[PDB]
């Protein structure tokens, strides 16, 4: 998973 | 009927998407993969509310702020409401353009009573998925106003780059089931439900392996709002 | 069912009330006349709710933080739910108490789902009458995990860019209307619904902007 | 009126  | 927004108008109002995936290299922001999920489920599932919905890519801070500026210059008066969702990167108070930052209240106080007279007590709608400082994991706003955060202040907002952001695919899920039925807040308990036990983060980094999180909606709201 | 917080409890819970009127002058703070009446009136509109009251008059930083510690320690197996009133001065995410400012997220940290296993998946309600300027795992199995900021629910009089209005001979608007309301339809209407006519209510009092920060993850009756 |  990635974050902003 | 004395407690609700009066929602009958010749069209439910106008919704604006602005899509940040790409970021020039001086920002040092990675692609956000899974973004044009997010920005084509939300063109669905607000179009089915009955949203005149436009959606913009890669925008810089000063077409961002253009955009909502000639959105609030727009007439309104046969709307019932309006709604903007932005989906970039971000950090506390402000959001990432193509370029750099912008602060979210500026991006907002376009929509304020003294300067849209036509949305005067109605209800502007601000869904933001963007991250909102991570250390732990000025315009002021005006009544009629809601900001439906995917995030709390402090953590992390995540984003599936094979299926999109958790935010994004709880709040359409919603709203393509319940969204003609139940009230707002009733719309974004259940999406705050559903990021919360649905989603943990998957990471080969035991640290940021199995992460929560968990949306924040902060209402200003006067009345309560039904799209029907 | 599955929609709305289990008010199926022995009690519905405590409510702690800070009452900071009095400061000290190194805060360059005055006197907040007309909070009494607020601490009084929030004291018998809050018990008729159910909740247990207890309030405290001017509260340091360290009496404040110290006394909500000790709260979210105690056992709350057999409550429903948790609620805290704030009454003092405060700037940007501060309070202040009466020998200077603390975080509001401090303050709230006590009871998170990962400091406070008898709370959690229990609704956490602050309310907050102030001016406000201008980590481990609840559980050790990802089914049962949940965020530490989940269930909490913030009731600020104001906005920052606002003021936090007061009489001095009859207290805030804010509280007057949060009373009135939750005397008429405590029993009956959802929390938003509740706080959504407390926004209108002190709108329709003409600035001073009220609003409703939520992490809830149900719907919240009082019964 | 007074402020907080
Ligand atoms: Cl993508
Ligand atoms: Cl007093």
């Amino acid at each position: 998973d990635e974050v902003d | 009927a004395t407690y609700q927004y009066n929602m009958n108008f010749e069209k439910l109002g106008k919704c604006i998407i602005i899509n940040n995936k790409n970021f020039d290299k001086v920002t040092g922001m990675g692609v956000r993969n899974g973004t044009d999920k997010d920005a084509e489920a939300l063109f669905k599932c607000f179009r089915s509310l009955g949203f005149d919905v436009i959606v913009y890519n890669d925008c810089s801070c000063a077409k961002m702020q253009d955009l909502l500026k000639k959105a609030s210059e727009e007439d309104h008066t046969n709307a019932a409401c309006f709604a903007c969702i932005l989906l970039s990167h971000g950090e506390e108070n402000v959001i990432y353009g193509k370029d750099g930052v912008t602060p979210i209240k500026d991006l907002t106080a376009h929509f304020r009573g003294d300067r849209c007279k036509t949305l005067l007590e109605k209800p502007k709608l601000f869904f933001i998925q963007a991250c909102r400082g991570t250390e732990l994991d000025k315009i002021p706003v005006e009544a009629d106003f809601l900001f439906a955060y995917s995030t709390v202040p402090g953590y992390y907002s995540w984003r599936s780059p094979g299926r999109g952001s958790w935010f994004v695919q709880a709040l359409c899920s919603i709203l393509e089931e319940h969204g003609k039925d139940l009230e707002i807040m009733q719309i974004l308990t259940r999406v705050n439900d559903r990021v919360a036990r649905h989603f943990e983060s998957q990471s080969d980094d035991p640290h940021f392996h199995e992460k929560k999180q968990i949306p924040c909606v902060v209402s200003m709201l006067t009345k309560e709002l039904y799209f029907s």
